[PDB]
């Protein structure tokens, strides 16, 4: 089954690059989180 | 070269940063033209109660 | 009845108000399914039938009576394309445009594209032939404005392509519908009379330059213009404003 | 005493990221 | 979660890229502008309170 | 998906910004560049109207209500909750419809039709930005533009008309009423008579734009025939709204007093104002 | 810049049309009348002809008499001077009766009485054109789209001059014939009944006057942008539907993600513009028989804040 | 980064380009006028 | 995959150019956010 | 009374059901409505008088 | 015959079913006026 | 009324269950506000009455 | 077959099962009322 | 009741699920706003009371 | 038969998911009623 074209290897391929931006992405916020937290803590 | 490939690259973002700052600041132009026409109008002296309970 | 309510604040402008509500939401479910007698079922890319029609039934069938013999259409109904369609998918997902396999002026698809209407003349309330060439009318002659007939029609190339040699008129509507345009090889073709400018020394043709004048489909009889060659012609002329390249 | 326990699961919360970072890298050389 | 790649056999990338950028974006400015609306969390008068500015 | 004719029109190019990048279809709706800067100011102008909600303490959505800064403000900034999300979502506002004209543009190119509808759609929008930019900016406060709220906003109307009396004294109001009612009627008459042909006496065959002509002239003595009347109904729409927008860019910078007062210029002129009798002497 | 298909480029002239016949009694019609080169730049140039018969003649006499009832009192609160009747032409005002007359027609001539039979006049007048509109499309074999459609303007005006006054009580309700005064008239009956904004049929009313100039703007624009194919000739698209309609139906479903088709726009156009005075009338019943105060009623149905 | 690069095989840069010009310039535009809203850093009010 | 028609190459050497810009357009900016926090700091 | 069933020969029956079930519905519920803001017919008053129900 | 083109047999048929079905709504009815009246009477 | 069944021969089931189900909801719900409306019947009052939840 | 081309014995089953439905949901709303009738009566 | 599923060759299971959905969907977030717009039986306030989290 | 052109199996079949979907739907809102119930009875 595929709707778009890609290929199995071709999907794994282009899904572990953009789970490198997704926590990439999501340390760097964890970060900003973190500096705001010791800033100015909400909880 | 790979100068060229650098100058391509910032032309086509001056294409679009152009572009944006066109409407930008005819927009404020714009504006500026109603503010000056509101200048040479007596609006100061009738000036209307405001319609809003707000203020 | 002032203050009158027949429970908490349901006044008898309260019942007005809910009970509009119940007939708004009824006349727009039938403005819509009314509104689904042409391009419905809804299609794949494909061609074959989508899984998901929406979430309103087709109406039931009505029936139109043509004047003139020329029968009945039922709508909804069986709706083919009947022609071919010169695309290529540039994607296996649905959703993204279909190029042009080859000349899309020529192959009449995107803003080229045209309908396979009924090769027939559109008729009058009497019967008669509704567009002709004013010269086939005798009592037509151009009332005011810039007659065109005898101008030199350029192209947006800003070259010459021919000239304005009649006006093909609607008879009942009386006005003026095409421009007959003969070219240099005194071959003529029909332009859409929208699609021109009468300047005061030229025809101006902004969809076309001058060399595609020659691709404008052609008319089988001098005398009459069916609708199926009107929507080829209309067609052709608005695809160039897409397609005509310096 | 969230200020310091804060601290604490935004530490943890990285580490995290870390992983999956990595495991990311993990997979993308073709695995 | 070793089959979540096959979601880009579902989705084509094109479309998937620009949604969710545009997604990340407008999340992210309602969160600034929810802060900015709060006098506990504006940060331009927290400053201005600090330093006494015109607050 | 497609409409069983659609394939054949879903081609490439015709886009203003962006070429292919976001020449693309989602579901029936066509993109675009503009199509994205659309949906952003739209979801971003709807959520902090929401938030706007949470701020006034309601959830009734007829009485959420988005007022602009106090006249205090002038033209300058105001706090968030204190007209500063109105000016905001005056932005998203003015940003969404403008991206949705633009992306009209783009369609009507892919098409090859005129460019009709997002030239007349752009009347709206300037009769939009008269309101909430022009005119406050001409009288010197945000204050003066209405607020988004569903009730709220007809108080403005009402406090803003009747600061010069009755509202129906203004000349250029009552030039818009004549087309918004004239626009009205026109639309009422063009559908049922469309409808009258294509629909007729049962058994009867689909009629003509011959008999469409013939029922009225034969009702008024006049018909202005198919093309006309496509012409009337976009003009009426244009006019009324263009002098909707006059008649509010003069109240209040060139007019102010009562607008009653105004018609006293004609009952004045100097060849009857004396004459006695009538309702003015 | 190209041609936008606004005003027309060539006019032709050809004979004079008669346009058809059906079972239309030709004695009953008309010579046509003359052509104005001024009214072919925008749409036809033919004048006539018109039909007259036995519903013409009686809605064209009493109309006139309505007319000529509301000029002579102007022509009588002028003083017959002719420069105070064209001053004070927008200010003269022939007013119901006083509300102490009730219903009665016992008021007198200058305290209402002329405002009866000029009322009078009116009823007749207008009810006989709908007739009129019903028995054309008749004889024409058409559909009655354009004498249903127009029954919906007549139950507003019935609502504000006859329906309303009845059960009101009252002959004063009812709306004076005049220029300023029928203004005065609209601001007064909303300030009597508590602002008329809060009145949620005067709401909807007014939502389908806005959605009638959206619809015409939409549709006017649309047919103009598609006529480069011949869309204007909207009955020949919905018998044998060419490139125009599917170009039509196109823009709005790529726009705004649903189409009408050509006749079912007409539907939408029809209906659109119907529900202004269906939903006013409804709205003006209401106020005062119902609602004495609109603000007050959005109070306590949450449309307004409580005090 | 590893293969980052692999954006351009997706999105076409000549386009990505020029529309990035306009959202940067319309982002700085936001911020400025979110400062110049604020009364502490209305620099335009002399 | 491969809508953009660049070869892998192409793209590598692209993104270098880019990136090498959004590293300098960033760099300016702190020196902008830098220069604004001593004259007005925010924090 | 023994010969009105030809009726269904000039009405199509099912205008006529369509019409019958919707006319009677309307009576109904106008007739309710009438009784509930008639103050000695509206059945929950008189029941929360007789059972003391509303102190 | 008739206009409607359903026949005499047809028609006599479907009354039959429209008035027991008629007699037995008015029969529910005469028993709902019955007891409201006796509960309530309106005269 | 042996021979009600007939009905499914003047009237297509589909537009009959869908136009019923429609009728029943709306109803009911028309019922349950009225009762909520109703101050002796607003069961969600009565309890907070019995079990004293308010003041 | 009438006006929606159903067979007779199409009608006779979908009667019955519709009528089936009918008693079962108007047996449980008598259940309601009845119940409701001895919690709190209206009459 | 031994025939109900016979509702399948009626009703089509593509609209009857999507109507279906909409339809719980809508209703439960009904009986939830009509409990957060009662005093006695708002979960929140409840909470807010009897932690004393406003007192 | 039928107007979907499922046919009775596969009627049958669509059924039977359909009535595991309202049973299981049904047990949970019972046990949400309950709980809300011991938790504060509305009756
Ligand atoms: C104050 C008074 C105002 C008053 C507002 C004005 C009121 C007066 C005007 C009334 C206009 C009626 C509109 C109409 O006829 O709709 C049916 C028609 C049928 O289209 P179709 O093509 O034949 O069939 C549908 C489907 O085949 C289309 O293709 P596809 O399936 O591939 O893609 C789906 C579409 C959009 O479809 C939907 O969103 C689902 C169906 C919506 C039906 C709405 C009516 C019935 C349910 C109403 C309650 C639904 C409750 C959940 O494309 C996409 O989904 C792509 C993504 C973009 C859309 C994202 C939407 C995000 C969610 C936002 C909320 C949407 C709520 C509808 O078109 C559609 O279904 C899509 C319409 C989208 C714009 C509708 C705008 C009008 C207002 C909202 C609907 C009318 C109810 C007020
Ligand atoms: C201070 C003034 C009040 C007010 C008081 C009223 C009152 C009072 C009324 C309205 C009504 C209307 N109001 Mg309001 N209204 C106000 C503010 C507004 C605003 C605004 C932006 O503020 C708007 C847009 C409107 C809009 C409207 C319309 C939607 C509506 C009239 C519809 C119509 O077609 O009438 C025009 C159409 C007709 C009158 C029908 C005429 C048909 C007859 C048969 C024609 C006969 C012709 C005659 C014989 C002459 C023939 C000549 C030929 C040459 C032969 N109101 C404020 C709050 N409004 C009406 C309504 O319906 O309210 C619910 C109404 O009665
Ligand atoms: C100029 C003649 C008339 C006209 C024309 C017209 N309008 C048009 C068009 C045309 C030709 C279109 O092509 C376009 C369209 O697509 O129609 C379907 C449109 C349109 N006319 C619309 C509405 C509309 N037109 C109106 C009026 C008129 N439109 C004129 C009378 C009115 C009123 C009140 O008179 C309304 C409400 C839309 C249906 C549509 C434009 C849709 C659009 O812009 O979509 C993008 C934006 C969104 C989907 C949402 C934006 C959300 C905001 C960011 C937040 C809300 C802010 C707002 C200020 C709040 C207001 C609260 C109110 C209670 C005050
Ligand atoms: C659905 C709502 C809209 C609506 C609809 C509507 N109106 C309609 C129709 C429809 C569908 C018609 O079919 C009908 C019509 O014919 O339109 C052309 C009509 C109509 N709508 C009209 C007006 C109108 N509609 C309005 C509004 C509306 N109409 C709404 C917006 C308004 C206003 C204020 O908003 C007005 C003023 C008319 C043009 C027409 C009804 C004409 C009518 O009834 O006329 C009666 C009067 C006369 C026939 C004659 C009057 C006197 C003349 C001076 C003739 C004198 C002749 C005499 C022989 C002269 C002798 C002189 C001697 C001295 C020699
Ligand atoms: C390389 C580039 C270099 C650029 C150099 C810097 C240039 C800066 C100057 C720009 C010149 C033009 C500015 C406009 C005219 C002017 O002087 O105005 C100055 C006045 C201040 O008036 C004040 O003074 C007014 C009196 S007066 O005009 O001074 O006489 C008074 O009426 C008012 O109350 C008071 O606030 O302010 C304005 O007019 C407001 C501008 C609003 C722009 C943002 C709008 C946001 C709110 C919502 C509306 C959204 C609309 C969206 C449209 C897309
Ligand atoms: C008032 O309301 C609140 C604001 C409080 C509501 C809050 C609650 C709420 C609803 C929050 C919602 C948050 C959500 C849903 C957040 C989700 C975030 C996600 C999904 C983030 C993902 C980020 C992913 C990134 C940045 C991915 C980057 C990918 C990259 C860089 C690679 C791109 C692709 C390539 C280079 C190509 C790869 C290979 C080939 C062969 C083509
Ligand atoms: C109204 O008042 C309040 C708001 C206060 C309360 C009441 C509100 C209310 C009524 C709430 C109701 C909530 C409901 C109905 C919630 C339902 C939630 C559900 C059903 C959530 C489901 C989530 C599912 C997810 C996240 C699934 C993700 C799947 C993924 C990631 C994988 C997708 C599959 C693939 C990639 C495989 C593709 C396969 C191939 C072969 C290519
Ligand atoms: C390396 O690859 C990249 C990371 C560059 C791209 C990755 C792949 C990809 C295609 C990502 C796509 C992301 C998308 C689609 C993001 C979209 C973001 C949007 C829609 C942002 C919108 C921002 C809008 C702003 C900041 C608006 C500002 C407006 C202002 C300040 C008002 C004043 C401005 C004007 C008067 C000019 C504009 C005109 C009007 C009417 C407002
Ligand atoms: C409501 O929110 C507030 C307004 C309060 C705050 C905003 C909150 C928010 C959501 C902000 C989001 C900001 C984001 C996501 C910003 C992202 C910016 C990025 C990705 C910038 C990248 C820039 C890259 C550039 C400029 C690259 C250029 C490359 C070039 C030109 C090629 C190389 C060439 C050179 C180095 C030489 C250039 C040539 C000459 C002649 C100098
Ligand atoms: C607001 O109210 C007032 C205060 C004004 C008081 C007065 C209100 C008033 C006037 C109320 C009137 C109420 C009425 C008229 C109620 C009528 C109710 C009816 C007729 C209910 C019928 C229910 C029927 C049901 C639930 C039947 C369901 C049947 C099913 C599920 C099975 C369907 C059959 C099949 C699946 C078989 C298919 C066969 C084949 C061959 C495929
Ligand atoms: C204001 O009024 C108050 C709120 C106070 C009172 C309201 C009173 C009122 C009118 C209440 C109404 C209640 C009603 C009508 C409740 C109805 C409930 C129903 C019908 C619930 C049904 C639930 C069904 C479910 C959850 C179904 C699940 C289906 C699933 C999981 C999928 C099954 C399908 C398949 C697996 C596909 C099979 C495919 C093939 C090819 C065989
Ligand atoms: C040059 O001088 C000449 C004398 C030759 C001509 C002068 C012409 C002239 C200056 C005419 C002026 C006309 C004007 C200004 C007319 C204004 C009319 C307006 C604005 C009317 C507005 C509304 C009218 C309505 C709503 C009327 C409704 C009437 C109805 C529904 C009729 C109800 C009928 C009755 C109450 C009568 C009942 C009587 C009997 C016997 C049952
Ligand atoms: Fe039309």
């Amino acid at each position: 089954l595929g709707y778009t074209g890609l290929t199995d290897e071709q999907a794994q391929e282009l899904h572990s690059v953009y789970m490198s931006g997704l926590w990439l992405f999501s340390a760097v916020a964890i970060v900003a989180h973190l500096a705001v937290y010791i800033w100015r803590p909400w909880f | 070269p790979k100068t060229n490939l650098r100058l391509w690259v910032a032309f086509q973002m001056m294409k679009g940063a152009g572009w944006a700052g066109g409407v930008f600041f005819g927009t404020l132009l714009l504006i500026g033209f109603f503010r000056v026409v509101g200048r040479m109008l007596p609006i100061q002296e009738n000036q209307a109660p405001a319609p809003n309970i707000t203020g | 009845m002032v203050g009158v309510t027949a429970f908490g604040n349901f006044d008898l402008a309260s019942l007005a108000i809910y009970s509009f509500w119940i007939f708004l939401a009824g006349l727009i479910y039938y403005l819509q399914t009314e509104n689904m007698r042409e391009g419905y079922p809804l299609e794949n890319e494909d061609g074959t039938p989508a899984a998901n029609q929406g979430p309103f039934p087709l109406p039931k069938p009505k029936t139109f009576i043509l004047p003139h013999g020329r029968g009945t259409l039922t709508v909804p109904g069986p709706e083919s394309e009947d022609r071919p369609i010169a695309l290529a998918r540039t994607a296996v997902s649905e959703g993204f445009p279909h190029a042009p396999t080859g000349d899309p002026m020529k192959d009449g698809v995107g803003p080229a594209s045209w309908v396979a209407r009924r090769d027939l003349p559109e008729l009058d309330g009497h019967g008669h032939n509704k567009i002709k060439p004013m010269k086939a009318a005798a009592g037509f002659h151009v009332s005011a404005g810039k007659n065109p007939i005898g101008l030199p029609v350029r192209g947006c190339d800003l070259e010459i392509a021919g000239k304005v040699v009649d006006i093909w008129v609607d008879i009942p509507e009386q006005m003026a519908r095409f421009l007959e345009v003969e070219l240099k090889d005194g071959s003529t073709r029909l332009l859409p009379m929208q699609m021109v400018k009468v300047q005061s020394n030229r025809v101006h043709v902004n969809a076309l330059s001058s060399d595609l004048f020659a691709g404008i489909p052609t008319i089988k009889s001098p005398t009459e213009v069916t609708l199926l060659e009107e929507d080829k012609i209309c067609g052709y002329v608005a695809g160039g404003l897409m397609y005509a390249a310096p | 005493m969230a200020y310091m326990f804060g601290i604490i699961v935004f530490l943890a919360m990285l580490a995290v990221c870390w992983f999956g970072f990595m495991a990311a890298e993990r997979q993308a050389g073709r695995l | 979660m070793s089959k979540f790649y096959k979601i880009w056999m579902i989705f084509d990338p094109r479309r998937v890229f620009v949604a969710q950028g545009v997604f990340l974006f407008l999340l992210a400015v309602m969160i600034h502008l929810i802060l900015l609306s709060t006098p506990s969390y504006n940060w331009l008068e927290i400053s201005a309170a600090k330093y006494n500015r015109v607050a | 998906a497609l409409l069983s004719f659609e394939r054949k029109y879903r081609v490439p190019g015709g886009t203003l910004v962006g070429g292919n990048l976001f020449d693309f279809w989602v579901g029936p709706f066509y993109v675009g560049f503009f199509g994205v800067a659309t949906f952003f100011f739209a979801a971003l102008g709807i959520i902090l109207i929401a938030w706007s909600a949470v701020l006034q303490g309601t959830w009734n959505p007829q009485l959420i209500s988005v007022y602009p800064p106090a006249l205090e403000y002038g033209l300058g900034g105001a706090p968030l909750a204190k007209g500063g999300l109105w000016q905001i979502i005056t932005i998203c506002a003015t940003g969404a419809f403008v991206s949705w004209a633009l992306r009209e543009v783009e369609i009507c190119r892919k098409l090859g039709i005129g460019y009709h509808i997002p030239f007349a759609f752009a009347f709206a929008i300037l009769a939009y930005l008269t309101l909430v930019l022009f005119r406050p900016v001409m009288m010197g406060a945000w204050g003066y533009a209405f607020p988004y709220g569903i009730w709220t906003h007809l108080d403005w109307v009402s406090n803003t008309g009747y600061t010069y009396g009755n509202f129906h004294y203004n000349p250029a109001h009552m030039i818009a009423i004549s087309f918004f009612f004239t626009n009205a009627l026109a639309l009422a008459l063009h559908g049922a008579l469309v409808l009258s042909a294509a629909n007729p006496e049962k058994g009867k065959e689909m009629r003509t734009p011959d008999h469409e002509d013939t029922f009225f002239r034969d009702l008024v003595g006049y018909s202005i025939g198919t093309l006309g009347i496509h012409r009337l109904g976009l003009l009426l729409s244009l006019s009324a709204v263009f002098f909707s927008a006059l008649c509010m860019i003069i109240t209040g910078t060139i007019w102010f007093d009562q607008w009653v007062d105004w018609w006293q210029w004609w009952v004045k002129l100097p060849w009857w104002a004396n004459i006695p009798g009538g309702i003015n002497g | 810049a190209e041609y936008q298909n606004i005003f027309s480029q060539v006019q032709v002239r050809g004979p004079a049309d008669l346009g058809m016949t059906e079972d239309v009694n030709l004695a009953n019609r008309s010579g046509v009348g003359p052509f104005s080169t001024l009214l072919g730049w925008f749409g036809n140039a033919q004048l006539g002809p018109i039909y007259l018969g036995s519903l013409g003649v009686l809605s064209l006499f009493s109309g006139l008499m309505w007319f000529f009832t509301i000029g002579i009192w102007f022509w009588y609160q002028a003083g017959w001077n002719p420069a105070v009747f064209l001053r004070d032409l927008f200010f003269f005002s022939l007013e119901p009766p006083a509300p102490e007359y009730g219903l009665s027609f016992a008021a007198p001539l200058k305290e209402g009485g002329l405002w009866l039979i000029a009322s009078f006049f009116m009823f007749v007048a207008v009810w006989s054109w709908w007739g009129r509109t019903y028995l054309r499309a008749q004889a024409l074999g058409m559909g009655k789209h354009t004498a249903w459609a127009f029954l919906s303007a007549i139950w507003l005006w019935m609502v504000l001059g006859f329906i309303r006054p009845i059960l009101m009580g009252s002959w004063s309700e009812a709306v004076p014939y005049g220029i300023f005064s029928h203004l005065d008239w609209t601001n007064n009956f909303s300030l009597v009944h508590g602002n008329l904004f809060y009145n949620p049929f005067h709401g909807l009313s007014i939502a389908f006057l806005y959605g009638s100039a959206l619809l015409f703007a939409m549709h006017g624009a649309t047919i103009l942008a598609v006529s480069r194919f011949g869309g204007e000739r909207e009955l020949e698209q919905i018998a044998d539907r060419g490139t125009a309609a599917e170009r039509a139906a196109l823009f709005w479903r790529w726009t705004m993600g649903f189409n009408a088709t050509m006749e079912g726009i007409h539907r939408w156009a029809i209906w659109m513009a119907v529900l202004v005075t269906l939903t006013g009338g409804i709205g003006i019943l209401l106020s005062g028989t119902v609602v004495d105060n609109w603000y007050v009623w959005g109070q306590n149905h949450g449309m307004a804040p409580l005090n």
